[PDB]
């Protein structure tokens, strides 16, 4: 194939300076789990065993003995194909661009294949990363124009049947306030018997700068910390700031029993095997990805909302 | 069109809550990572003590007479005799499971003791207590007192708005 | 429910079972407090021996 | 069969693309065996 | 309440494109003409490799109509729905549900093929109504190509060439 | 196995005397294709492609061209598992009942499990070809107290959407009236591409000794049964015509090809009576056995078999 | 592996009954090799 | 394992042997 297809070939020595993923670091490694899908749905079948009675003595001679029973529950996890379109230089035409220093056209913005598939894979990965956290799909700050996306496809900010918390925009300035909700809705968390396990917080560089007050000598970020060792067993909490929330508060456990994320294995970008060729120097070249794949156990993620109006 | 979607999903949904396990999907998980309390639900079949000298019988289903006292009902005689809910002097036994595909009904005669959840009334589900007697209705279901051993061993469960079941331990035929 | 073939689209499926897993009575003793014994009902009795100076 | 493996040969594109998909998992393999928090 | 579940089965298969139902006999295909005439028949009956297709989000069902742009408030992207008149944007051939995305031809590409008529002979000239329905007569080039075939009370077909705008 | 279960040697060593099903008359070799299944149903997607309009002429330069589409549709085939029990004698047993011409209990009727097996084989035989050609089940002669089965389960009798004819109490006797609804039946025929097939003829005892007279002045040299043949070979484009007698019908004539394409029949390759592997044992010397037997397969295309009925009251 | 081939020698129920199923099979496959209408 | 005596044995050899593993790699 290499000897024929030289966008494989030029593909294949390049993905190694791809960036990963920001996302794998709100997960554990058990956490994740691929998939061989492309579009469509995945049924995830859980079984479940119950204690009808108590337990049936063991002595003399008895007939009746107390049953354990079965159950199973399906959940519907849907997936989504996406592809992007850029131009690039040609493969036979880069030598009459190959300078001294680049390669390209910096007045035209033309660029080799190999360097144009890096940026559009490293563009693609953010994006998916923004889904991965926001559960939307936008290329705009304000996060409007959002692509309709199918039901069945949650990220971890917009998850149904999950903890709702809400700061009014009088207490939008004050810690004393936000900590209350945040206890509310940690008093409100169910873990059952996975609680014993780290804990994840995601802030906005706001909630960041307020965390870093001192305690109305002890800082806000401690004072949480310790609220939440006192719910997860007095384990790990790792707390991280990302630039994709604003005024967003999310807590959450790393847990392979209560959040799964299995993508697909098509999810990162992927070359097509189409090339669009004419007679210039300009071809086109297209990349596929997979979005979806976020399951979560009801009522096992907070959600703080620190209203603006 | 999304009008005749929001009556259809309505009336699937009342037949579903009107079943032992529907083929009904979600996004999430159900939160069951408890071990207490997790037998109170409709697609418990069978009984809750059960013995492996049990007399039981598969009858052709006529409607739904899950969890409650059967009846014997006749055609015109072309087909075959079935179960459906009922009590009273008719009552022949309890149902305790349903196979859907073929529409059979697993019947435990009134002649061998039974122990699970079966349906409650909907009147006094508040007054029943564990030791209270139980007789069934016309519709076979379980109601607070004649001619059946039925006696109440916990208090009512809400399982939907007009759905209660009660741990019940049937005897059999009474003076 | 959807009118169209939804089976179709149904191309992966998992099953959760779980795995029997350590009790956690176990982060209740140390190793050394914990002995098994060979019984299954009943009542076994042990002697505790003790020393003294007079 | 992955990109990494010097010693593999793509048949077709169909090999490429798993070999493309099997990096990604060894990566995502790696960063969390190299990741520390 | 079964009974209810099936008639309204029944009704929302009929306004689908390929509702799944399943039978216990098999057909028999008797003859190898008029079997085009189907509401499950996509695309055009004269197609071209050079033609413009895109895809929209779908806002009710579009199939085999005239398909305007609508915007909301700006939260989510714009989409497509039946209209027609001033606001005709192109013609929709298709629709897939499970992703709920249209297919649609421009105005500016021609068509031939068979589309939704208002509940007609060939060479007649037509136009979009303001459902997406074709009307007997003008904005739009649409010519009938032959006359109206039923396929329900309420639903009709024929085939149209639409080349362009008048 | 046969070292341990004396069961299963004794029903492989009888298996050999069990007489084959007589429904294997009724089809055509390929008309018979084994499923692996036991409950539940088969699904049968057909594939169609239609032309959109006329060719398109390939003459200098040229980009759009004439589209030829696809359909499809789908068939629900449902099988059901069903049981049966019987005592026997137990296998240590059978000495203390061995006689000099016999062997079982004659006052008590007890059988040896091989004899006992292979009578239950022959009455669940027997059954499974009448429920194969009437669609029903029942044990009684009047046809009443049926079992309740699951719908798509039908028989070559009782398959929905043919073509029904009905002689009058009247002409019960009239074989010019007979003859004339059977030819309009075979008019309302449609065979579709597929008409050049042989045909099979099903008849009553009493309607086949009425085909036997000479054809009525009374004319010799032809029987109503070559009138019959004739009219059929007009109609399945001068192919094979079979005629065969069954007591399972009463009044009946059944008409229909002997054509995969049109008609099919896919049974479980458990259809025939299996013997289970449990059997129930006591202290005393009496036993009991089960066995298992599947129904349903016949899959038919719409208006392809024509049934006539000669109404008698 | 049918009973009709007195060589074959079962290890269990499963295997018996797929002889009884082929020994069927192979059964009417005879009978309509020779049938004669 | 030769029958249902000696399967038992097994297994609860089984549960020891899992028992010393996870205090062995349990760190507090």
């Amino acid at each position: 194939l290499f000897d024929e297809n030289y966008y494989a070939k030029a593909v294949a020595n390049i993905i190694g300076e791809v960036k990963d993923p920001i996302m794998y670091k709100w997960f554990s490694p058990d956490q994740i789990e691929d998939v061989d899908l492309q579009m469509g749905y995945q049924k995830t079948v859980k079984w479940d065993a119950f204690l009808n009675a108590n337990p049936t003595t063991i002595a003399n001679e008895v007939n009746t003995i107390s049953t354990i029973g079965f159950s199973s529950e399906v959940v519907r996890l849907n997936y989504l194909k996406l592809q992007y379109k850029f131009r690039h230089l040609k493969q036979t035409s880069e030598k009459f661009y190959t300078s001294d220093s680049y390669i390209g056209d910096i007045n035209n913005n033309l660029l080799p294949f190999a360097q144009a598939y890096k940026l559009a894979s490293s563009e693609i990965i953010k994006l998916i990363n923004h889904f991965v956290l926001t559960g939307t799909v936008s290329i705009q700050k304000d996060g409007k124009n959002q692509k309709r996306l199918l039901p069945n496809m949650y990220g971890l900010l917009n998850m149904p049947e999950q903890i709702k918390e809400e700061v009014a925009s009088g207490d939008k300035d004050k810690m004393d306030k936000i900590f209350e909700k945040i206890e509310a809705g940690l008093s409100k968390l169910e873990l059952g018997d996975e609680f014993s396990t780290p804990m994840m917080v995601i802030v906005d560089p706001a909630t960041s700068l307020k965390l870093v007050k001192p305690y109305a000598c002890e800082k806000w970020e401690d004072v949480l910390i310790q609220t939440i060792k006192a719910i997860n067993n007095r384990e790990d909490v790792y707390i991280e700031t990302s630039n994709l929330l604003k005024h967003k508060i999310l807590i959450y456990p790393l847990n392979s029993e209560l959040i799964k994320f299995k993508p697909s294995k098509y999810m990162l970008p992927t070359p097509n095997e189409q090339v669009d060729k004419d007679s210039t120097d300009v071809a086109h070249s297209y990349i596929d990805f997979v979005l979806g794949g976020l399951l979560a156990t009801r009522k096992t993620i907070l959600q703080v909302n620190i209203k603006q109006s | 069109i999304t009008k005749i979607k929001q009556e259809f999903d309505k009336k699937v949904a009342e037949i579903q809550a009107l079943m032992k396990n529907p083929q009904q999907d979600s996004g999430l998980l159900s939160n069951s990572i408890d071990f207490r309390d997790q037998n109170l639900i409709f697609s418990n079949s069978g009984g809750v003590c059960t013995s492996s000298k049990d007399k039981i019988e598969n009858y052709p289903a006529k409607g739904y007479p899950y969890k409650r006292g059967v009846k014997l009902s006749f055609g015109d005689g072309t087909t075959e005799l079935e179960v459906e809910a009922g009590g009273g002097d008719d009552l022949y036994g309890v149902c305790s499971d349903i196979d859907e595909f073929s529409g059979m009904a697993t019947v435990i005669p009134i002649t061998n003791n039974f122990t699970g959840y079966l349906t409650l009334k909907k009147d006094g589900q508040n007054g029943v207590n564990p030791g209270d007697k139980l007789n069934f209705n016309q519709h076979g279901e379980l109601e607070k007192v004649k001619s059946v051993n039925a006696i109440a061993l916990s208090k009512a469960h809400k399982l939907t708005e007009d759905l209660f079941i009660v741990l019940a331990s049937v005897f059999g035929n009474r003076a | 429910m959807e009118l169209f073939d939804e089976n179709y689209y149904a191309k992966a499926v998992a099953n959760i079972i779980g795995e029997v897993k350590d009790p956690i009575m176990y982060k209740w003793f140390s190793p050394d407090q914990i002995e098994d014994v060979d019984l299954q009902m009943g009542y076994q009795k042990t002697v505790k021996w003790d020393a003294f100076l007079n | 069969a992955s990109l990494l493996d010097s010693n593999f040969v793509p048949i077709n594109f169909t090999e490429f693309v798993q070999a493309i998909s099997n990096t990604y998992k060894q990566r995502r393999i790696q960063f969390y065996e190299n990741l520390k928090r």
